[PDB]
């Protein structure tokens, strides 16, 4: 029997809509989109119009605005990367956060190699960053800003479009990673002042290796291609475009906008129910992250005195994901469980909870009581937990470490 | 076009519990009964028209796709024992 | 998720805890620098000096909880002496833990020389 | 049988196991639309294995209605 998923952060399930509107292109439809002189290349050009139509319905921008990727990576890699690279000359600074994702971050170091400055925001114990100091951090030569919309480990939300507007005021370029939160909360590229946009399709129960980039036209910001080739997506992603892929990637974001305020609701309802029933239960459990401004779909807690690795084998039958770094093959910890200042001992017991589209109410309630069992029988098998009941606080007794 | 909203819906429900996957089945389900009961007063034929259009291009996807997943169909849940 | 590990993790394997104050219980309290493993072993040495008794109580990783288990179920019914043969190389063989979870196996044998010793000090 | 089809129409239904007396009517008594309907013949379908017929699941309205046409078949 197959576990519960309640790791759509990690990914999504396909939805099956999705999967409906590809599979003509996987049987019959293959032509190669580019091809200019028979009917197999025009109809599969004029389903890559149609799904890029889609996504910017979608996100609510214009078509031509919309660059269709491999995934999220690459839209990130060809924000960052190529809007440092193209206005070089006259701005070499960068401003970010330190809760981004990896990609985001791992392109900044390299753009520090290349010999741009960057700087990188701190976050409030909410998660949430503090428009002060990214005010103050603004300088003269900065190019690109660029803000998690909804955080992937926390899920909490950035006040994107106070951002967007300080952006736009000093004339900064903003990007935001829109992974997490595209589909899922309402988002205008117009309204919240968004230059570049990173969109995932298996995070939106779409295809997986496909996804889409967002770049202003008015007023245009320019970016240089990282892809070299044929000069197909406007020169800015050469390569064959996936048909399959970017059908799907459509079809997905025209579901999400067509059922977008039915799964909040849902998903909401879901949220409240699983971290009310765990915290009515065990003690000295806290969710990582600011309740007021945190998307209900990702759901994290740490569970005092037990690990997250013993935790996560416990529920075997439910697939979760922890930030402890005894589920990391370097034994890294979570660093955006450090940044929003949680001490040693409570971020390696982590657990990160996901409801979607597709969670029950079967599987939640399924998820709380064996959470709870499981809990309880750890700490009976912890001794920081007998050092707690004891009185002897955790912070004036100590062991030999090493 | 009462009868015809609920032959509609009678085969909708029979059509998606038959899908093999659980989160595919329990979610079309409950999608198709919120969706009814969500325009159960509306008055415009229009309106009605294009929802039973809807209705049926999604009675014709999830045909399709119930037979696709159990061609492909995989171990239960441990939830559905 | 080896089969060995998951075994000493479930149906749990000496689980508990001694009396502290008890002259012939030694009690070994050590952590792990890098991640937080924290395994409190207590051992019974009563009678004329064998280990009748013997429980653990681990903060860890599965690996870390199946290594005090099975250092738990080794130091029973041996003199102290026997006990300080126990080595960190043959909990990671009996376990076959990964390259990256070696230092789980040095953390169980560094708590059983802990309550080894505890116990020798108290007995003078 | 008569005790599984209260059962169902109880569950179905959202009422209490009291208020389903066997003249009660499933829209007059017990609160329940035509879509309520259409679901509790859906499960006395698959509870009871049988094919009810369009006809036979319209004439469908009562809970003597129900606990007949299972005896029946
Ligand atoms: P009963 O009380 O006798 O009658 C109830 C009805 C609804 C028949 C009656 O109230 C009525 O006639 N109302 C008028 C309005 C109406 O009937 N509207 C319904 C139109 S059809 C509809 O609502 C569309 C539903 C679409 C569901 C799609 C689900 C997709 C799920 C996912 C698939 C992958
Ligand atoms: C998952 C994720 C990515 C990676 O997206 P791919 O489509 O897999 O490349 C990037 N950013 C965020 C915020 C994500 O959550
Ligand atoms: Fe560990």
């Amino acid at each position: 029997l197959r576990p519960l998923y309640m790791d759509v952060q990690a990914t999504t399930p396909l939805d099956p809509r999705v999967l409906d509107a590809m599979l003509p292109y996987l049987i019959n439809y293959y032509g190669n989109p580019h091809s200019r002189t028979h009917a197999y290349g025009w109809e599969s050009e004029a389903a890559m119009e149609r799904a890029r139509q889609q996504v910017a319905s979608l996100i609510g921008a214009d078509p031509r605005e919309i660059i269709f990727t491999s995934g999220a990576t690459e839209s990130n890699n060809i924000a960052i990367k190529g809007v440092a690279r193209f206005y070089r000359s006259r701005k070499k600074h960068l401003i970010t956060t330190q809760t981004e994702h990896k990609c985001v971050l791992d392109s900044c170091r390299s753009l520090e190699a290349e010999g741009f400055q960057v700087t990188y925001l701190p976050v409030q114990k909410s998660g949430i960053i503090d428009l002060k100091e990214l005010e103050a951090a603004i300088q003269p030569d900065t190019s690109l800003v660029s803000v998690m919309t909804v955080n992937n480990e926390i899920g909490v939300k950035q006040p994107i479009a106070e951002i967007g507007r300080i952006c736009s005021s000093r004339k900064v370029y903003f990007h935001t990673d829109a992974a997490q939160a595209v589909g899922k909360i309402p988002l205008d590229v117009n309204d919240m002042k968004i230059d570049l946009m990173s969109i995932s399709g298996h995070k939106i129960y779409g295809p997986k290796g496909v996804g889409a980039i967002y770049i202003r036209r008015r007023p245009r910001v320019r970016v240089e291609a990282l892809q070299s080739g044929g000069g197909q997506e406007r020169g800015m992603r050469s390569g064959t475009v996936p048909t399959p892929l970017v059908v799907g990637l459509g079809a997905a974001c025209e579901v999400a906008q067509q059922e977008m305020e039915y799964d909040h609701k849902r998903i909401s309802k879901l949220s409240e129910r699983l971290i009310q029933n765990i915290m009515k239960s065990l003690p000295d459990v806290v969710m990582n992250g600011d309740p007021k401004h945190h998307y209900p779909g990702c759901i994290n807690l740490s569970f005092a005195y037990v690990e997250g690795e013993s935790l996560l084998m416990a529920l075997k039958d439910v697939a979760l994901s922890s930030g402890s770094a005894c589920t990391s093959a370097s034994l890294e910890p979570s660093y955006v469980l450090r940044a929003i200042g949680t001490d040693e001992d409570l971020a390696h017991s982590s657990i990160r909870f996901g409801i979607g589209r597709f969670t029950t109410e079967e599987e939640v309630d399924y998820t709380v009581e064996k959470c709870i069992q499981h809990v309880k029988r750890l700490r009976e098998m912890s001794p920081l937990w007998e050092m707690v009941q004891d009185g002897i606080d955790l912070k004036s007794i100590k062991w030999t470490q090493h | 076009s009462r009868a015809q909203v609920l032959a509609l819906y009678r085969a909708m429900l029979r059509e998606s519990k038959r899908f093999s996957a659980y989160n595919y089945r329990t979610y079309a389900v409950r999608r198709i009964r919120d969706a009814f009961r969500e325009n159960k007063n509306v008055k415009d034929p229009v309106e009605i028209q294009t929802l039973v259009n809807k209705a049926k291009r999604d009675l014709g996807v999830i045909r399709r796709q119930v037979h696709i997943g159990q061609l492909y169909s995989t171990d239960k849940l441990i939830i559905e024992n | 998720y080896h089969k060995k590990v998951v075994d000493h993790y479930e149906n749990p394997r000496n689980v508990g805890s001694l009396d502290k104050t008890s002259k012939n219980v030694g009690t070994g309290l050590v952590g792990a620098p890098a991640c937080g493993d924290v395994m409190k072993l207590q051992i019974q040495v009563d009678e004329k000096g064998k280990i009748v008794d013997a429980r653990f109580k681990t903060f860890g990783c599965g690996s870390a909880i199946a290594s005090s288990s099975l250092a738990t179920e080794w130091v029973k019914g041996k003199t102290v002496e026997e006990a300080l043969t126990i080595k960190n190389t043959d909990i990671a063989k009996e376990l076959c833990l990964p390259p990256v979870k070696l230092h789980c196996s040095m953390l169980a044998e560094d708590a059983i020389k802990a309550a080894l010793a505890d116990y020798k000090l108290k007995q003078e | 049988i008569e005790e599984r089809v209260k059962k169902i129409i109880g569950e179905q239904l959202g009422v209490k196991q009291e208020e389903v007396t066997n003249n009660a009517s499933f829209v007059e008594d017990l609160g329940a639309d035509s879509l309520d309907t259409v679901e509790l013949v859906m499960a006395l379908e698959e509870e009871f294995d049988t094919e009810i017929p369009d006809e036979e699941a319209e004439k469908i309205t009562t809970v003597q209605a129900a606990i007949d046409y299972i005896n029946g078949h």
